[PDB]
């Protein structure tokens, strides 16, 4: 009964680093002295789509991976780390067949027992897999280079677009789902279809380097960023609000047990101070 | 599918009116409440009301999206939910005990209530906030005029509305805050609101969704939340079910379907914004 942990990179929730040459993680303190929790993740490394993917133990830490300490603690359970092979959150596409990529097909495979990331819970995923009560709650807003000028999602640049201003999501996540599901927002869905990044990472670094005009995304993610390097800026407030929840095929003997630990955590402070540590400051 | 219903009036999540002169009209449903002939009988009379508001047009999607129909009745053992000597009353109560399919209201999803009942997806968030005057000075919860009140001379004068998920919070967090605002406990929210207009009342501690929507009504921007709204200890309303439901899968389900189509949105613009 050792549970496969299925996650990906995203900063502040995960942080993914080479291990030290004896295979071990760097040893580490927060501001407030406190050792940081790293565990031994598995994983690819970063590779071109279409190629074959070699997989090496990496560090994993944030604020998803001190949430899975607390839950593994609590609900007495043992796991391994695995970072998600194709480096992808999840979405269904069509092959008469449907068939679910990243983090979502791994979980619904059984090559993961559940999904500890910042997994947005959604109409169409929970069609298929089992969401606990939110972690956390935020939404979407959009990342440019400070001096871009964007009033937000009804800037007449996103609106009405043209080659001349590149905006972007990440493919296979959550905000392609809700650009794609939304007829209202097809003109931004199909501009965005043909500058989609593979990861937040790529999009972000794609912003700094004037290669993208606009990125969206979380704003969990998004502020942290902003925050971090002052080169970037969020435009605007939220234009749509959601939750991430940690993921579990439908009939988990551990689903109720997810749920309660979660709430444990709002109502005693200890998602608050781990909101303080990595998604604040 | 015709399902016993329960719910408890709080503006403007559940709004309760008078029947008309003699069915429910407009944007209301019909909804009765219980009322006891005297207090020396257990004899008593459905009485026919109206009810309307943010939760109302929920369920009124929900039982069409959904496909059910239902008897909407106020409860009238307790409200919320407390567990007294062991034993569940209010809205969770009529779950738990099997008198309601669902609660639906202005129902905060804790831990010790999740133990009892299933819950849907959170449809608004909540948690605690602090409602003073504009320009009280505390850092939140935390802050030494809350956590040891008589260190102040005179002491900061604060209370809640008791039995409520508020006060549990507050009891299992802060023992010794807690036992101090017991004598600052107000019967509602109104007396509450009147308590800190007349300075008779420095700060008043509740459901963060209700002090954000009261806030963002008061006559002269006067009354706010502290840290521009801020919530503690973060969790939201949710419809209570039976543990094993039938129903949550496809409300769960059509409450996500709300919220990513836009008409959670447009409820929110329809009952809770404010000037302020
Ligand atoms: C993370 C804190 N949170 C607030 C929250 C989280 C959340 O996804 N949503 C959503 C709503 S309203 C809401 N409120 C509309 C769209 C999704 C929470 C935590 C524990 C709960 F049992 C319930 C809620
Ligand atoms: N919404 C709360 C009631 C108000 C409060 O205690 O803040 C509950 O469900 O208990």
């Amino acid at each position: 009964t050792r549970l496969k942990i299925v996650t990906i990179h995203q900063e502040p929730f995960v942080y993914v680093k080479p291990t030290l040459s004896d295979g071990t993680c760097k040893e580490e303190f927060t501001v407030n002295g406190d050792p940081v929790k790293k565990v031994i993740c598995t994983g690819p490394n970063d590779t071109s789509p279409g190629s074959p993917r070699h997989t090496v133990p990496q560090c994993c830490y944030g604020f998803c991976i001190d949430l899975l300490i607390k839950l593994a603690r609590t609900m007495n359970f043992t796991y391994e780390v695995h970072l998600v092979a194709d480096g992808k959150f999840g979405t269904q596409e069509r092959v008469n067949k449907k068939e679910w990529n990243g983090m979502m097909g791994e979980l619904l495979s059984g090559q993961a027992d559940m999904i500890v990331a910042p997994l947005t819970i959604n109409n169409e995923r929970a069609q298929y897999i089992e969401f606990s009560k939110p972690f956390k709650y935020q939404g979407l807003t959009i990342l440019v280079k400070k001096g871009t000028r964007i009033t937000g999602i009804n800037d007449p640049r996103l609106r009405n677009p043209s080659d001349k201003f590149i905006y972007a999501t990440v493919k296979q996540s959550s905000v392609d789902i809700y650009f794609r599901r939304q007829v209202e927002l097809s003109t931004m869905y199909r501009h965005m279809e043909k500058h989609n990044y593979e990861s937040a990472a790529e999009a972000i670094q794609a912003v700094r380097d004037n290669k993208l005009h606009a990125f969206i995304w979380d704003s969990a993610v998004l502020e942290f960023e902003a925050s971090q390097k002052c080169d970037l800026v969020t435009t605007g407030e939220l234009f749509f609000r959601s939750g991430f929840g940690i993921g579990m095929r439908k009939d988990s003997p551990w689903k109720q047990n997810v749920s309660l630990s979660i709430l444990k955590s709002h109502e005693n402070g200890f998602m608050e101070d781990l909101d303080k540590t990595w998604v604040r400051y | 599918n015709h399902l016993s219903i329960v719910t408890l009036e709080e503006a403007p999540f559940v709004i309760v009116e008078d029947i008309d002169p003699e069915t429910c009209v407009r944007n209301t449903v019909p909804c009765r409440k219980f009322v006891k002939i005297n207090n020396s009988t257990n004899e008593g009379m459905n009485v026919k009301k109206c009810c309307k508001g943010f939760c109302i047009d929920i369920l009124k999607k929900l039982s069409r999206t959904v496909k059910f129909t239902y008897d909407l009745y106020l409860v009238t053992n307790g409200k919320h939910g407390k567990k007294v000597n062991n034993v569940w009353n209010g809205m969770i109560g009529e779950v738990v005990y099997q008198r309601a399919v669902m609660a639906v209201g202005s129902l905060t999803i804790n831990e010790e209530r999740s133990e009892v009942v299933d819950f849907s997806v959170p449809f608004v968030e909540t948690g605690i906030s602090v409602m003073v005057s504009r320009g009280t000075q505390v850092t939140g919860l935390s802050d030494k005029k809350f956590q040891r009140p008589h260190d102040y001379s005179p002491p900061f004068r604060f209370g809640t509305v008791p039995n409520g998920s508020t006060e549990r919070n507050i009891r299992n967090n802060y023992p010794y805050m807690h036992q101090y605002m017991t004598k600052f406990n107000q019967k509602g929210v109104e007396d509450a609101l009147v308590s800190l207009k007349t300075g008779k009342l420095d700060a008043f501690i509740y459901d963060a969704a209700v002090l954000n929507y009261k806030a963002g009504r008061d006559e002269g921007c006067k009354l706010v939340t502290i840290g521009s709204g801020y919530i503690f200890a973060t969790t939201g309303y949710g419809i209570a079910l039976q543990k094993g439901s039938p129903w949550k899968r496809q409300i769960d389900l059509a409450l996500l379907q709300f919220v990513g189509d836009g008409e959670m949105e447009e409820l929110e613009t329809l009952w809770l914004t404010g000037i302020c």
